[PDB]
């Protein structure tokens, strides 16, 4: 039976991409329907509406567009709200679009809570600012469980935990000391450890050598935007958000894009193939595989979007698409 | 009228690559000389404080890598970052360079990284007050976001170079590193022929991978653990082949852009031995020894020229001797 999404188009682009998207799941006729849900900041004491929180928190599964920034960030509030921990990347090299490298294939799995999330900074005296971050053993150990629980279900064969723990002892430390503890209970899986710096190097170098990274959030999600770069950057770029409860809401990190946010010329790649993750979320596996399979041909083929150097529109590369799936 | 700088054999390939730089040195004529002093694995400071008194004699050194252990103690601080808060080394300099010789992913980069290198990371101090709770407490000072923007305006000034990038995540930590970029402004007003722009740590990232040949020179805080430095060191072949360099008001150690000791491989004449080279003639050329520098650093760029000279890391079958002999062979042809 068709299953009940929560949809979040974003701002600027936003409603347009996530218009897109819906064509295309409707071309490819796939069991979903689609729960709208604007939902902008109320109350300091900042909340989501009621409303939709209820939304999400029932249907379990959330897909949004790019959300402006403006007092707290909405994602901010979305991820507190449904304790989203795990930041999923998966990057892998599009036929169609030739970058520098060519093998690549990576999952970027990030804590999502803590590191500068949690941080607070303030002056001491004045030209003295000081930054405090937070590591705890137990958001540690869950990112961990999570990594080699994604490793498992999707046919990945190695973690690899990323660290500095050089200079972060205690906080990277910890961080390995329970990525060691799970590694032990799950033997399945190849797993290693590698200095931040040192996977950037290699990154940069042969990515080929990477599966599955875990890391914490004292960086941010910079390694990840490094793996997008590899790739042919953020307009091509699936995320997702996994939380408490099952909830995952899945995303596109590439931002607003407002000066060209009318006239459809917007590229709506990123969240098309972050829905695709969502279906497999979901494991409506051969409607995210077709849904696939057409946005790839579609783009190796060239139909493109003008960022991608094509000089077609939303709505065409859109329409290609829905052609296509329809076969 | 020679000068005597501190050797730091180090750890790993170090020690080997040492020889190979004393070698050159004499068969170059270079009037310098080294008086070694060793940094093992001990607990005990005594190992740090020593070198510590010879650089501060010497006021110049050149150093291999000191293998870090992260399953020591806390109170086990990094010898390497001991070294660099003591003589208040705060301008690392690294000078990534397409080698015409060594193919790659990416050709035309000439990027020239400054770092802040006495605060930030080298400031953390964590603590556990509470059973299963690390919190860390970093420190960034207006004084000494001065210095290092200062440093940079003026190395870009005088390297003849036209643009200075800061790199920053002032779009996250308003206050920190707000005050870094704003720090950076002040001395981009005094440098009105040098292009001042300023760039999310992120989006520099993803800019590297796809188009590094944007940038010039980069100036940074000591946040992001050195992600900057390594991407543009695998970008241009690896970390055998960039060099770098610790300055302060008075002191000056110089060494390998990378930290990594080469435990598999020492012993076995196959390490690069180019970075450590390049390394060395910034150190000449910081004892105002221009000439023996530049004769250095040509038979260096041009040896690499040759692929049959090439060590195992970046692709080639030639051992470390091999291409110290081909390096010795340029040198001989000059003089
Ligand atoms: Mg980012």
């Amino acid at each position: 039976g068709v299953q009940t999404v929560t949809l979040i188009p974003g701002d600027g682009i936003g409603p347009e991409i996530s218009a897109a998207v819906m064509k295309i799941f409707d071309a490819a006729k796939a069991p979903i329907q689609w729960e709208e849900r604007n939902v902008t900041a109320i109350q300091g004491k900042w909340m989501i509406p009621s409303e939709a929180k209820e939304s999400m928190d029932k249907n379990k599964m959330g897909l949004k567009g790019p959300l402006k920034t403006p007092h707290p960030s909405m994602n901010l509030l979305l991820r507190k709200t449904f304790d989203l921990y795990a930041n999923v990347r998966p990057c892998v090299s599009i036929e169609g679009y030739k970058t520098p490298y060519t093998d690549v294939n990576i999952v970027t799995i990030r804590e999502n809570t803590e590191g500068e999330y949690s941080g607070i900074e303030h002056v001491i005296v004045d030209g003295v600012v000081q930054s405090i971050k937070l590591i705890t053993e137990g958001a540690s150990k869950r990112i961990a469980e999570f990594a080699f629980e994604y490793a498992r279900n999707n046919h990945r064969s190695n973690v690899t935990a990323v660290h500095k723990a050089n200079i972060m002892r205690m906080s990277d430390g910890l961080f390995l000391q329970k990525c060691r503890e799970v590694a032990e209970s799950c033997k399945d899986i190849k797993f290693n450890e590698m200095y931040l710096d040192t996977v950037c190097l290699n990154m940069v170098q042969d990515p080929s050598q990477f599966d599955v990274l875990v890391m914490p959030n004292l960086y941010g999600d910079i390694l990840s935007d490094l793996c997008a770069g590899l790739i042919g950057g953020l307009g091509v770029t699936p995320s997702g958000n996994i939380g408490a409860n099952g909830v995952a809401i899945f995303e596109s990190v590439h931002g607003t894009a407002p000066d060209i946010a009318g006239k459809d010329m917007a590229n709506p790649t990123a969240l098309l193939l972050s829905a695709v993750m969502m279906l497999r979320h979901m494991g409506l596996f051969d409607h995210a595989a077709r849904i696939e399979a057409a946005c790839f041909a579609t783009i190796k083929d060239g139909s493109l979007t003008k960022d991608l150097g094509g000089n077609a529109k939303c709505s065409d590369f859109t329409e290609e698409i829905c052609r296509r799936v329809k076969d | 009228g020679r000068h005597t700088v501190t050797m730091i054999p180090g750890d790993g390939i170090g020690p080997e690559l040492m020889l190979h730089v004393k070698s050159v040195f004499r068969h170059a004529c270079v009037p310098v000389d080294f008086e070694e002093v060793h940094v093992s694995s001990n607990a005990d400071e005594e190992d740090i404080r020593n070198a510590i008194m010879a650089i501060r004699r010497n006021r110049v050194a050149l150093k291999g890598n000191i293998e870090t252990n992260h399953n020591l103690p806390p109170s086990h601080k990094s010898r390497n970052n001991i070294l660099r808060t003591s003589l208040d080394l705060y301008a690392n300099v690294i000078h990534c360079k397409s080698l015409p010789g060594v193919v790659t992913r990416h050709k035309d980069i000439d990027i020239l990284i400054v770092r802040e290198n006495t605060e930030g990371e080298y400031s953390s101090l964590e603590h556990e007050s509470v059973a299963g709770v690390v919190e860390s407490l970093k420190i960034i000072t207006k004084a000494k976001s001065l210095r290092i923007a200062e440093y940079a305006f003026k190395l870009a000034q005088e390297s003849g170079r036209k643009k200075v990038t800061a790199v920053h995540k002032a779009n996250i930590m308003k206050l920190g590193d707000g005050l870094f970029l704003q720090c950076c402004r002040e001395v981009a007003a005094r440098y009105p022929q040098i292009t001042f722009e300023n760039m999310i740590v992120d989006n520099t990232t993803m800019q590297l991978v796809s188009r590094p040949q944007q940038f010039d020179v980069m100036v940074m805080p000591n946040l992001y653990g050195n992600i900057v430095n390594n991407v543009c060191a695998g970008l241009v072949g690896g970390p055998g082949l960039v060099a770098g360099a610790n300055y302060g008001h008075v002191y000056a150690v110089f060494e390998t852009a990378t930290r990594n000791t080469g435990k598999s491989i020492a012993n076995k004449n196959i390490a690069n031995p180019t970075a450590t080279l390049l390394a060395s003639c910034m150190m000449l050329d910081h004892l105002k020894l221009h000439s023996y520098a530049t004769s250095i650093r040509k038979a260096v760029l041009a040896s690499m020229d040759n692929e049959n000279m090439h060590t195992p890391d970046i692709g080639g079958q030639g051992t470390t001797s091999e291409a110290i002999q081909d390096v010795i062979r340029h040198i001989r042809v000059i003089n």
